[PDB]
């Protein structure tokens, strides 16, 4: 979590402070066009439901997603439905790796080679 | 009272889809009054209409009140509403002339009148 | 041997590029370039422009009047309205670039009338009840 | 007091400040682009002086009317602006400068034809009176070689029957990223500047030309000032 | 005593327009200030410099304030005073500077000062 944390956190930061460039997206350069982007996707990723405990394990794997720009793709109405979906694939078929992280919560190049092996996989496999 | 797993889900999409297509046509008059339509070819007229007749949808005589109506029922339940919003939505009453939509209580009447017009 | 063949409007310069055949198609029609030629000025018919470079590729371009210059040792062709002649025509390519146009003129409006005239008077609406009420202690 | 109401006024002002920036740096972005196309109108010009100076050089025989002058009884003007407000004070700064110049022109007992580009100079103009030749409006960001046609055509055709002698323009002058000064200057009566040249180096060949070199050369000329037209617009588009 | 059937009609007349012009200038201030001056319209400008010079024309010396600031005071007439704001709301004093009317008497010290600049 410490890790991870940071990406978040700048791109909050970053969305925030261009907040008033949302009405336009005709002509603006391709760095703000990018970070706003970034800022929406991420802005609609914090959406959580009520009742729906997240355990460190599912949280660690959208953050991580999120941050390699993995759901970039996803069209912006339905990211909640894409991250649900991924998680819940994540949790059916990749049990152990779930057990392991909300165990120590530790990490490592395997635990990070894994989980991007799994999201390259439920790039494909799976549909939301 | 408009949590989404008490009030169903349908309801939820349907009041929060209506209230932002009211919205839509809230923003478009200071527009309009400014500009014109010229900018507004093929889009946001199409929430002109929907909307208008969503406006003229929330009219209904009123059975104690004998002035402007003969005490009617109108006493319609709830699914008759929402499947009335959806299909409004949805676009099948699109093409119905907007007029048709005062003093009505569920799609049938405005049905009814819609033919008879 | 080639030679540099430069091809301007009024817009801009589209290509200049060493080129080595130049068939043209003036007032009296159809008519080609070769090297050492006495220089002339001829005025072009509104139809597309083909040459051949050293190796044999293909250059075409449209040109919807103009008149010519070429002389063995600089080659100019200047066009009021001039794009590369893929077919022959090209409304079907300028009506993209046309509707382009209006729609950022169109947007452009939009944005300046609601980023100016809405939000100036909004702001500048309602001061003067609280300048005039500083010093009261009710 | 009302003191609800003033943290909500105040927040009010910094958002429309934020927006009021960021459009400060959207107008300076199409500042930039619109800078960019400064370079690309000038070689055509170099061209075609090249060309009709070489034309006149080796047939000096016939003075054609287009860079001659005669006694001077009316004169053409030529106004570009902006399609809406809120441009600073570019466009009435510049119009008192062009009817201080016209009031100047009255006491010589000689009146004005003109035809202008833009709808505050139409309003203006309409709102005190005058002659007007032509309209046009909505050009936006990219003005074409067609979309400005108009206004230099009526100035040929009243020019070339005898109804006009010397025809200015009126535009605003891009001294550099921040300054402005606006300029005035003639079209039609095309006088000798910078004619010096191809003198020393002249050729003693001369082109050969299917056609008689009037059509050739009128239609240079044509070609000329719709350069002045194309250039004056775009420069008036990157000062505002 | 500001009523037509006491002073006349002219004197009302006169005071009311004062006050109207007065009032309009004082709504103006605001958009004048935050935002520029050149897109205000013609009549707003007409109406700024004609408050700024009858603000300007209601100074007036006085014989118990020489000390204060040398000049000598002075003595007007009410029927000078109706002359001069009438022929000020009029538009006859369109070109005359707003500095010539500081601290002067009738509007024929206003010409002299003004010639005199």
């Amino acid at each position: 979590i410490k890790k991870l944390s940071g990406g978040i956190r700048t791109a909050l930061a970053q969305y925030r402070e261009l907040a008033a460039f949302a009405q336009f997206a005709s002509d603006l350069d391709e760095a703000t066009r990018k970070q706003l982007e970034h800022g929406q996707r991420v802005t609609e990723l914090m959406k959580q439901k009520q009742y729906a405990p997240y355990s460190i394990a599912d949280q660690a794997v959208s953050v991580y997603a999120s941050n390699e720009g993995y759901m970039a793709d996803v069209e912006v109405k339905k990211i909640v439905d894409f991250d649900a979906a991924l998680i819940a694939y994540f949790r059916s078929e990749y049990a152990p790796l779930m057990k392991q992280i909300d165990e120590t919560g530790d990490y490592n190049k395997d635990i990070e080679a894994a989980i991007k092996a799994g999201i390259e996989s439920f790039k494909a496999t799976q549909t939301y | 009272q408009l949590d989404p797993l008490v009030v169903g889900q349908e309801h939820y999409e349907i009041a929060r889809a209506v209230q932002n297509v009211l919205q839509r046509y809230k923003e478009l008059k200071d527009i309009i009054a400014i500009l014109g339509m010229d900018e507004l070819a093929e889009e946001d007229k199409l929430v002109v209409y929907r909307a208008r007749k969503i406006q003229r949808f929330f009219s209904q005589p009123f059975h104690v009140a004998e002035v402007f109506t003969g005490a009617p029922g109108k006493l319609v339940p709830l699914k008759e509403t929402i499947r009335g919003f959806k299909g409004l939505l949805a676009g099948e009453y699109d093409h119905i002339p907007e007029q048709a939509f005062y003093m009505v209580g569920g799609i049938d009447e405005v049905i009814a009148k819609a033919e008879k017009l | 041997a080639t030679m540099q063949c430069d091809v301007v409007s009024v817009k801009e310069s589209i290509y200049s590029g060493a080129v080595t055949m130049l068939i043209a198609k003036g007032a009296g029609g159809e008519l080609g370039i070769l090297p050492g030629h006495a220089p002339l000025v001829t005025l072009l018919q509104p139809g597309p422009i083909r040459v051949l470079l050293e190796n044999g590729t293909e250059e075409i371009v449209y040109v919807s009047g103009g008149v010519l210059e070429v002389q063995p040792h600089v080659v100019t062709v200047l066009a009021d309205t001039a794009i590369r002649a893929d077919n022959l025509d090209e409304a079907a390519i300028l009506e993209a670039r046309k509707n382009a146009e209006q729609l950022l003129a169109n947007q452009k409006s939009d944005l300046d009338s609601a980023a100016a005239l809405a939000a100036l008077a909004e702001t500048a609406a309602q001061l003067e009840t609280i300048r005039k009420i500083k010093n009261r202690a009710q | 007091a009302n003191l609800k109401e003033i943290r909500a006024k105040v927040a009010s002002i910094k958002s429309t400040q934020k927006i009021t920036r960021a459009m400060q740096m959207v107008a300076a972005s199409k500042m930039r682009r619109a800078q960019e196309r400064m370079a690309q109108g000038r070689p055509y010009a170099d061209n075609m002086r090249r060309v009709i100076a070489h034309l006149v050089q080796a047939n000096p025989e016939y003075k054609h009317r287009y860079m001659v002058d005669r006694p001077v009884k009316r004169v053409g003007y030529i106004i570009v602006s902006s399609d809406r407000g809120l441009a600073g004070g570019l466009n009435i700064n510049l119009f008192k400068k062009v009817v201080q110049h016209v009031k100047a022109q009255q006491e010589q007992s000689i009146e004005v034809q003109f035809a202008l580009i833009g709808q505050k100079a139409v309003s203006f103009f309409k709102n005190y009176g005058g002659k007007v030749l032509g309209a046009t409006t909505q050009i936006g960001d990219a003005p074409s070689l067609e979309q400005l046609t108009g206004s230099v055509q009526v100035m040929l055709d009243a020019f070339d029957k005898g109804e006009l002698d010397r025809i200015y323009l009126v535009s605003n002058g891009f001294v550099n990223a921040m300054t402005q000064k606006p300029k005035v200057e003639q079209l039609v009566p095309l006088a000798p500047a910078e004619e010096g040249d191809d003198l020393n180096r002249t050729y003693g060949w001369d082109y050969i030309y299917e056609p008689e070199a009037e059509e050739l050369l009128n239609g240079l000329l044509v070609r000329y000032i719709e350069s002045m037209v194309y250039q004056g617009v775009i420069e008036n588009v990157a000062c505002e």
